[PDB]
């Protein structure tokens, strides 16, 4: 039974090491969510600091890949940072070679191709992570593209990742069934973040303080993360209506 | 060789003469110097003709693959970056001097490129042995906010200056117009101001004039059946 | 480390056999039968395609018979993809020889080269062998018409008549019975088709299940012609020999 | 580090089977159905866009891919394996042909190059076979229209019409009854849509079906005018609306 | 080329002419010699146009990758990356680069990297063929902690003289101002600076 | 193979009874252009060694970084890095001499002439020279470039042989060095008025003097 | 089963058992700690005196990287030395290209990526150490702890080895009782106490205390070992607290 | 058990069995003792013969004028490691005109041994070493294990029955550390130490091997009638 140890086919045509890498993805017990506005793309993720000895400012699963592209990761931090460093290197090289900023969907494809190689080559293991890339692309507009350990990737109107992804997914599905549009019809990113947090609260059934969340926002020509005090202002507005 | 590039209202135009030489001898009287890198990115080449042709096709090939990989139409800045890095690596030994022009989702663009790898931006440019004659015309008649018709006129007038005044240039004017939101229109032999006059005499020989030693049928067909 | 997952493809058994070679030969025994017969005035190559469909485009299809150069052809039995790798290598070797000596490569020299490549995969590299057996039909001005076979071990031998693939035991007995030294191509064509007709696992032998080829000096004067038969031409020769 | 897996991971078993290739074919069998039909004046290839989530934008996932202006490809099996094979196939069409002969390869030879890549993943050290079967449709001047299937082993076969994946056995029987040598392209598209409906459970429309043709030259898709010999690509992907128009005449 | 960079109270300003030369022929009369390698780190280029463009593109790549990992780089760090390329490839390069940048901690800084690949931190720097003619003028007229308007005048007057005497220099005078307030581009035409 | 671009001129030095003195001006020339006026060409290593460098400035800055790295490396896993296992002048010189000879042997030299001045653990004076060719030598007085032709003759009048070293005080030695720097300013066209001077003494340690100037000059007699 | 016989193999849980077994070697090692103070960091380690024949103060465990970073580790000592050697190469190349000394967060990732790389292949073994490291850069003090998996975070206080539970509890008290912060000299005293308190898990043999620190005010942002009078003062403070 | 097939595999309790098996080869080896004062450092080694016709296997190897070691375990592995030490001592002298510190020599040996414990295909070294030397900080004694662990000591012993000599040195610690400026008495203490590890056999003239290094004493090895004085 060595077909379960390396990435070769089982008699059912399955790759067990890939399947087990998907399971490692939920080891952090963290849920993330991404949505698109008119002018922006918002990504939120749960933040859990279980040890009082930790410096909470260094605990993060959101990464600034380039000026325009942000990435949230679902999975262990070592594999997350491995993927982050590579994505940063790939984005920088792309700009040098081809003279323009690497698009979000193209970076997703590139990282997905790298992941595919780990499923075919025996000496390399898959990374136990799911990567959600976000940006406001200069051609395609607000963009969400998500990669997994199988080497699969696709664009999203909105998406969710983590142990409780299904609850969040169904909640988002129901909203877009009502509105009948592919995005949040809102002018400011502040209100799109408020939408994202509200619908995560509804889906998970839990309340959040300023230290329980982590937020990333993509606008035209920059991606940035919010501070605890920026998130607090967001939480206050949600409670006041 | 005379090649020019001119920006206008809603796009860019490039033009070139059609003479290729080997020292003082004219090898081809109707040469095609306007090359296609991609459907809406065209370039004209001066210098070593094989190098301009080869470097254009290599980058054009890689641009096509890049376009397929990214699901996006190719950009002029990509062609420029790939061309300059390739040429810099070979330290001028690849003798390609190019004017690169085109339209893409970002807009309309005009650049020039020198064999060592240096690039330039401009509203009007000229390259080749007839570049000084062409640039004289461009510096005399260029203005901001040219129309399509004015730019074609200016570009071909600049090539004509090279044709008539530079011995390295001659014959016809080729033009390619790249306008935003339109197909690029390649105008081969846009002007033909150098048709040879009828000769004074016919030099068709009587049949049997040439002395022959042997005749034989050459078998170009494959080995036959039966 | 990695040793754990190594099958060790190039080792002897306690009996002194090469495991992977033996198992590759087992694979080849399930492939469609290919037959080669050598006559005084030419060579015949006949081969059976494996259980086909009515929607298969036969006239553009090739799985059995391949041209190596103008004088040499091969019949394949085994993994088609493996065979095409070796076939391309053989085509290159023939051209290398032609460039070097300005003469067409003698048949045996080409056969030895391909057979040596097969041998290498059984002695070093830790890779699986090629699951292919070839019948080589060819002509040169030293030995004239020649038939050879090679198998995954890299061993090769010469033949007057030979079969590879499925039911070779039955096929070889039938060939040994009816073959004679003074035989001609037209007689050899009939023997090859009759042998396939009796050994086939199909209900009947039809044109759409066959590939056929002849190498004849039936080319206008001292030269050799290769003829890869078309579907209609296989249909005609089946009627002529009285099988359909 | 270093790749220390320099030995084959696909080997012959006592019965003569190459296990990893058989298992790859099993993965293809589980894959979503795709098909191809050849007409007198064209070829059609089609498949279902099985969307993993309704929040996913399935237009961003292309199952039918342009390889050259006159050659297209579709698959059944593992999507990621297909995606990298399309990248390699596009590149090899240039490196081993267009950069040599100044023209795009004929369908049969590009198929041959893709097959070679798939064969090597079956013998080279430290790799598994590709878990896909490909259907490649194309046109070239001297061979006309053609359709090829490529399997994990690297074997390839030319077809008049065929199907691969989930419901291939039933689909091939359906195609045998309908196919003749006098079909026009529109007839082949009609038959393709009829055949594909049988293997689809849920929604059946232009948004859930991906369909492309190899047909007439499209000068409107060339992107430039002025060269008479350049007349445009023969590969064209049908739009959502174009599919729905032909579903009313179904 | 006539190029210079000058630190002042609020930051630093880079200045340059716009002439590119192949012999006596002006191959480009409206060249942009002030090049951006990071948001508030720019450089002035002199020497081979191919070499200095290649170097600047590589530095921009290095600082873009630095920023993604470690945040905004210092001007000293940018100068070091320039130096590494110029020093290690001294046999094959003809490049004279002035690096200028604005930090909030360090404020305006200027580094000059001559042919050999050495680095020199200075209050102001001049380079290019035209600089030879203004060593006297610049040394007599430079003061530390000048205002924005004074520094613009100093550069305008300096490059005016460099253009007047150096045939290789000419066209328009461009400047780029680097402060806490942001990045401002300036341009001055012949009819303005020739009458100074 | 290259050519020096930005260059530094003479470095001069001598031994005295309790230690060594070394000096060099603060100029970086660009051919005949006196381009850079604030260049430090004496580089201290710890509190017992000063390395003086002439020739190519880009290569000097490279050597400066090598010495900085040498101090970092010596401190690694070394509890006695500031005591018995500190860097000696002799260690620093031998390392540089190795690098210089290796670089000339690859036909890619560091275009410099270097003088390492210092005091050893046992109090012994250290003074040795190395250049772009890997050539090395020691003497009671050492000087590079123009200094070799003009400074050495003056410094050798103070310490002519080994036995003159114990008879030479630090005041007499510094006086001689300062006078030599004045003479070089009179006569070397690639020299400057501003210079640095370093004294390494076995009792009082390392004294580094910056922003020194050539003074008490005679020109008056030029009016005739 | 068999999933734990080879590195880089995912178990059906999604776990790398070989990495988890490396943690067991870390837990078997001596206690080492790190404390983040107002303008710097303090490192301390327990050194077991196996025999009288060990020369006191000679077998130094804490290691310096560059001139501003300190590193201490518990587990297989040679593995820790190998990691520090790599760290020294990483810091040297950073300073070579970028001039400035490597920032602590930057240095943390360099070690992290290297340790993570030893979980990607079966041809290598994971590191059998957890490393506590940090120092002062342009943005102030930073303290990190890095595990065999490659995982690392920033810390206010950190502990690893056989007496890590005891040490952690002591560190948590300091965080609660000093929200404003701890001075460098206080942190040295507290570090001595915590190692002495954590020595109860290793009470069979007696030990030797080793402390180091980097502080902006006390050491000019350079890494230095605590020696002589300041070390004795910390030992006295520690001995007073256990009695 | 299932985790001792190679050096690249941890056991479930975090042990490296191949390294532990390499450690076992040292325990089978013949006893050797190391001890030092403030002026000198001494190695004493019991050499082992194959039979009465055979020679006695040499145990002590000189690395430089100021440094050398004694071995216990696989002798060819000691030759590889001592050759490496000779090269490193030599590199230090040629490049830096500097005698290699004994502590730094220990660090280099640790790192060389470590690489063979973390990679596939290789194996750990199967030998233990006792390194003595005199450098700028005086006399030194080091103990090397092929796990990579190197330790600085006043005295120690490795090999079969080494525990008897190690206990003796632990008692005598305060006495032998004070034997300054008297080489003969320091060797006497070492010969008396190694005697606590003998059974059935005693120290003969071709059995005993002694080495010494000190303040004004280059590393020298004594064998044959040169050690009869100490028998
Ligand atoms: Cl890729
Ligand atoms: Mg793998
Ligand atoms: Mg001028």
């Amino acid at each position: 039974g060595y077909d379960r140890h390396i990435t070769i086919f089982s008699p059912e045509g399955r790759l067990y090491q890939v399947e087990y890498a998907f399971k490692a993805t939920n080891q952090t017990n963290i849920n993330s969510l991404a949505v698109r506005g008119k002018d922006c793309t918002v990504v939120i993720s749960q933040k859990k600091v279980p040890d009082k000895l930790l410096d909470p400012t260094t605990v993060s699963y959101i990464f600034c890949i380039s000026r325009t592209i942000g990435m949230v990761v679902n999975g262990p931090i070592p594999d997350a940072r491995n993927a982050a460093l590579r994505a940063k290197a790939e984005a920088a090289e792309f700009r040098y070679k081809y003279g323009y900023d690497m698009p979000c969907d193209v970076l997703a494809k590139r990282m997905a191709n790298l992941s595919q190689i780990y499923t075919q080559r025996a000496y390399m293991r898959p990374l136990g992570v799911i990567l959600t890339f976000v940006s406001v692309d200069e051609e395609l507009g607000p963009s969400i593209y998500k990669t997994d350990p199988a080497g699969y990737y696709v664009g999203y109107k909105a998406t969710a990742t983590g142990p409780k992804q299904q609850e969040i997914t169904t909640n988002l599905e129901n909203h877009f069934k009502k509105s009948k549009i592919d995005h949040i019809n809102e002018e400011s990113w502040e209100k799109v973040v408020e939408f994202a947090i509200t619908h995560m609260i509804d889906a998970l059934g839990t309340e959040f303080s300023k230290n329980d969340l982590e937020v990333g926002v993509a606008t035209k020509d920059k991606f940035f993360t919010l501070s605890a005090e920026n998130i607090e202002e967001r939480l206050v507005a949600i409670a006041e209506q | 060789t005379t090649i020019v590039g001119v920006k206008f209202n809603n796009g860019v135009v490039i033009a070139a003469d059609t003479r290729s030489t080997q020292g003082p001898i004219v090898a081809d009287k109707n040469c095609a110097k306007l090359h296609r890198i991609s459907p809406k990115i065209w370039c004209a080449g001066a210098g070593t003709a094989a190098d301009t042709e080869a470097v254009t096709q290599l980058i054009g090939s890689n641009i096509e693959l890049h376009s397929l990989y990214t699901s996006r139409e190719p950009r002029v800045v990509s062609a420029l970056q790939m061309l300059k890095q390739h040429l810099f690596k070979y330290q001028g030994h690849i003798g390609a001097y190019l004017i690169v022009a085109g339209v893409d989702p970002t807009g309309s663009h005009l650049f020039s490129i020198h064999a060592h790898g240096s690039t330039d931006v401009g509203y009007y440019l000229s390259l080749g042995s007839g570049s000084l004659a062409a640039m004289a015309v461009l510096e005399s008649h260029w203005k901001q906010d040219l129309t399509k018709e004015e730019a074609i006129k200016l570009a071909s007038d600049a090539i004509q200056a090279g044709i008539w005044n530079d011995l390295g240039s001659g014959s016809n004017v080729d033009v390619c117009v790249m306008e935003i939101g339109k197909d690029a229109e390649y105008l081969r032999n846009y002007l033909t101001p150098n048709v040879r006059e009828e000769k004074q005499k016919s030099y068709k020989f009587p049949r049997g004039t040439t002395a022959v030693l042997k005749e034989s049928i050459v078998n170009i067909c494959d080995i036959q059946e039966e | 480390g990695s040793r754990r997952y190594d099958s060790r493809t190039t080792i002897f058994s306690p009996e002194g056999r090469l495991y992977q070679v033996e198992y590759a030969l087992e694979s080849i025994s399930h492939a469609g039968t290919a037959i080669g017969i050598m006559a005084s005035d030419g060579i015949v190559l006949a081969a059976e395609r494996k259980v086909t469909s009515t929607l298969l485009e036969q006239d553009t299809s090739t799985e059995k018979l391949y041209k190596l150069n103008d004088k040499i052809a091969v019949a394949v039995a085994g993994l088609t993809a493996d065979a095409e790798i070796l076939i391309n290598t053989a085509r290159i070797h023939a051209q290398n020889y032609l460039k070097t000596y300005n003469e067409d490569i003698p048949v045996e020299i080409l056969v030895r080269r391909l057979s040596d490549i097969k041998q290498g995969y059984t002695q070093h590299g830790g890779l699986r062998p090629f699951g292919v057996s070839f019948i080589y039909a060819g002509y040169d001005d030293r030995y004239g018409y020649q038939l050879y076979t090679s198998n995954p071990s890299g061993n090769y031998t010469g033949w007057k008549a030979i079969s590879v693939g499925a039911n070779t035991s039955a096929a070889q007995t039938l060939l040994q019975m009816d073959y004679k030294d003074d035989m001609k191509v037209d007689d050899a064509i009939e023997l090859a088709l009759k042998t396939l007709s009796k050994t086939t696992d199909s209900s009947a032998l039809t044109y759409d299940r066959l590939e056929f080829a002849t190498i004849r000096k039936g080319a206008n004067d001292g030269e050799v012609y290769q003829k890869i038969f078309k579907p209609q031409e296989i249909k005609d020769i089946l009627v002529k020999t009285g099988i359909t | 580090m270093t790749d220390r897996y320099s030995f084959s991971l696909t080997t012959f078993s006592p019965s003569g089977k190459l296990g990893q290739i058989d298992y790859a074919l099993t993965a293809v069998k589980q894959g979503v159905t795709s098909l191809g039909i050849k007409a007198t004046n064209g070829v059609v290839i089609a498949t279902e866009k099985k969307s993993s989530s309704p929040l996913a934008m399935s237009e961003t996932l292309s199952k039918v891919s342009l390889l050259t202006p006159d050659i297209g490809a579709v698959y059944s099996g593992m999507g990621p394996d297909y995606r990298v094979l399309v990248d390699k196939s596009r590149k090899v069409a240039h490196t081993s042909y267009k950069r040599i002969y100044g023209e795009y390869p004929p369908t049969k030879l590009l198929v041959s190059e893709v097959a070679k890549i798939m064969q090597e993943a079956t013998q080279s050290g430290g790799v598994r076979p590709f878990g896909v079967s490909l259907l490649i449709a194309g046109h070239d001047e001297f061979n006309g229209f053609s359709l090829y299937q490529v399997d994990p082993s690297g074997s390839y076969f030319p077809w008049k019409a065929t199907a691969i994946g989930k419901g291939s056995v039933a689909a091939k029987t359906f195609l045998e009854k309908r196919w003749n040598d006098e079909l026009e392209l529109e007839d082949a598209i009609h038959i393709a849509l009829l055949t594909l409906k049988e293997s689809v459970e849920g929604e059946f429309n232009g948004d859930t079906i991906e369909l492309a043709i190899i047909g007439d030259e499209n000068p409107d898709l060339l992107g430039y005018t002025g060269i008479p010999t350049d007349k445009g690509p023969r590969f064209r992907k049908l739009t959502s609306q174009e599919i729905n128009d032909r579903l009313e005449a179904l | 080329t006539s190029i210079m960079a000058v630190t002042f109270k609020d930051g630093v300003i880079l200045g340059a002419d716009s002439r590119t030369t192949t012999g006596a022929y002006i191959a480009n009369r409206v060249t942009d010699k002030l090049t951006r390698v990071h948001d508030k780190i720019w450089c002035c280029r002199s020497g081979s146009a191919a070499d200095t463009q290649a170097i600047a593109d590589i530095v921009q790549y290095h600082l873009e990758l630095y920023t993604s990992q470690y945040g905004t780089p210092s001007t000293e760090t940018a100068a070091s990356v320039f130096k590494e390329l110029c020093y290690e490839n001294k046999d094959n390069l003809t490049a004279g680069i002035i690096v200028a940048g604005y930090d909030d901690k360090n404020k305006g800084e200027v580094y000059t990297i001559p042919l050999g690949g050495s680095v020199h931190k200075l209050p102001y720097a001049i380079a290019g063929s035209g600089s030879t003619f203004i060593y006297g003028y610049c040394d007599k007229n430079f003061r530390e902690n000048m205002s924005k308007e004074e520094t613009v005048d100093f550069i305008k007057h300096s490059l005016s003289q460099a253009i007047k005497w150096d045939g290789s220099s000419g066209g328009v005078i461009r400047m780029v101002v680097l402060t806490a307030a942001g990045v401002e581009r300036l341009i001055f035409y012949p009819d303005e600076y020739e009458q100074l | 193979t290259q050519q020096p671009i930005v260059t530094g001129t003479s470095v001069i030095s001598m031994k005295y009874d309790n230690g060594v003195i070394i000096a060099a001006d603060n100029l970086g020339s660009y051919g005949s252009l006196l381009r850079f006026n604030g260049v430090e060409r004496l580089i201290p290593v710890g509190d017992n060694t000063v390395v003086g460098i002439s020739g190519d400035i880009s290569d000097m800055q490279h050597i400066e970084r090598l010495l900085k790295d040498l101090v970092t490396e010596n401190a690694y896993d070394n509890p006695l890095a500031d005591a018995e296992e500190a860097l000696e002048p002799s260690y620093i010189f031998e390392y540089l001499a190795t690098v210089m000879y290796q670089r000339r042997s690859k036909m890619n030299p560091l275009w410099n002439a270097i003088i390492v001045a210092g005091v050893q653990s046992n109090g012994d004076q250290f003074l040795r020279y190395v250049n772009l060719l890997g050539v090395t030598y020691s003497s009671p007085t050492l000087a590079t470039g123009f200094g070799a032709h003009m400074a050495n003759p003056l410094l050798r009048k103070v310490v002519d042989r080994e036995s003159d070293i114990p008879k030479t005080t630090v005041q007499v030695a510094e006086e001689a060095i300062v006078n030599a720097m004045r003479v070089l300013y009179y006569r070397d066209a690639r020299s400057s008025r501003n210079f640095s001077l370093a004294i390494i003494d076995k009792n009082t340690g390392l004294t580094f003097k910056k922003n020194l100037q050539v003074e008490n000059m005679k020109w008056d007699f030029a009016k005739d | 089963t068999g999933y734990d016989l080879s590195n880089s193999v995912f178990s059906p849980d999604g776990r790398n058992f070989q990495v988890e077994y490396a943690v067991k070697a870390v837990e078997n090692g001596t206690t080492s700690i790190g404390i983040k103070c107002n303008d710097g960091v303090v490192f301390a380690v327990e050194k077991l005196i196996t025999s009288k024949l060990l020369v006191p103060q000679k077998n130094v465990k804490i290691q310096v990287v560059d001139r501003h970073i300190g590193c201490v580790y518990s587990g297989l000592i040679p593995d820790g030395r190998h990691l520090v050697n790599r760290g020294r190469e990483e810091a040297a190349s950073f300073k070579k290209l970028y001039k400035t000394p490597i920032p602590i967060p930057a240095f943390a990732d360099r070690l992290g990526q290297y340790v993570q790389a030893h979980t990607l292949y079966n041809s290598v073994r994971p590191f059998g150490v957890s490393t506590i490291f940090g120092g002062v850069d342009k943005n102030g003090a930073h303290l990190y702890m890095l595990e065999p998996s490659g995982s690392y975070w920033g810390y206010k206080g950190a502990a690893t080895g056989k007496g890590r539970q005891s040490a952690k509890a002591e560190l948590e008290k300091l965080v609660d009782h000093h929200p404003e912060g701890l001075s460098a000299r206080e942190a040295v005293k507290q570090a001595a106490k915590i190692i002495y308190l954590a020595h109860e898990d290793n009470k069979e043999k007696d030990f030797e205390l080793e402390i180091s620190w980097c502080s902006l005010s006390e050491t000019n942002g350079l890494h230095k070992f605590v020696k002589g009078d300041l070390l004795q003062e910390a030992i006295d403070f520690a001995q007073k607290e256990i009695n | 058990n299932n985790y001792d097939g190679d050096t690249v595999t941890f056991s479930p309790t975090g042990r490296l069995f191949q390294v532990e098996y390499a450690l076992e080869a040292i325990k089978q080896g013949s006893v050797t003792v190391g001890l030092r004062s403030n002026t000198h450092a001494v190695l004493v080694a019991l050499k082992r013969n194959a039979d009465e016709l055979s020679s006695y296997q040499k145990k002590i190897i000189k690395c430089d004028e100021h440094m050398g070691l004694s071995l216990a375990g696989l002798a060819p592995d000691a030759r590889v490691l001592s050759n490496y030490l000779r090269q490193q001592c030599n590199y230090s002298s040629l490049v830096f005109n500097r005698k290699l510190a004994v502590e730094r020599a220990g660090h280099l040996l640790c790192d060389k041994a470590q690489k063979n414990t973390q990679s596939y295909g290789g194996r750990p070294y199967g030998v233990g070493l006792l390194i003595i030397g005199y450098d700028k900080s005086g006399a030194h004694l080091l103990e090397f294990q092929p796990s990579g662990n190197v330790t600085e000591l006043y005295g120690t012993a490795i090999g079969a029955r080494s525990q008897g000599a190690k206990t003796y040195l632990e008692r005598t610690l305060d006495t032998f550390i004070k034997i300054d400026g008297n080489p003969d008495e320091l060797i006497k203490a070492g010969v008396e130490a190694i005697s606590q590890s003998l059974r059935d056999e005693s120290l003969t003239v071709d059995n005993l091997s002694i080495a010494i290094v000190g303040k004004d004493t280059p590393f020298t090895i004594y064998d044959g009638e040169a050690v009869a004085k100490y028998i």
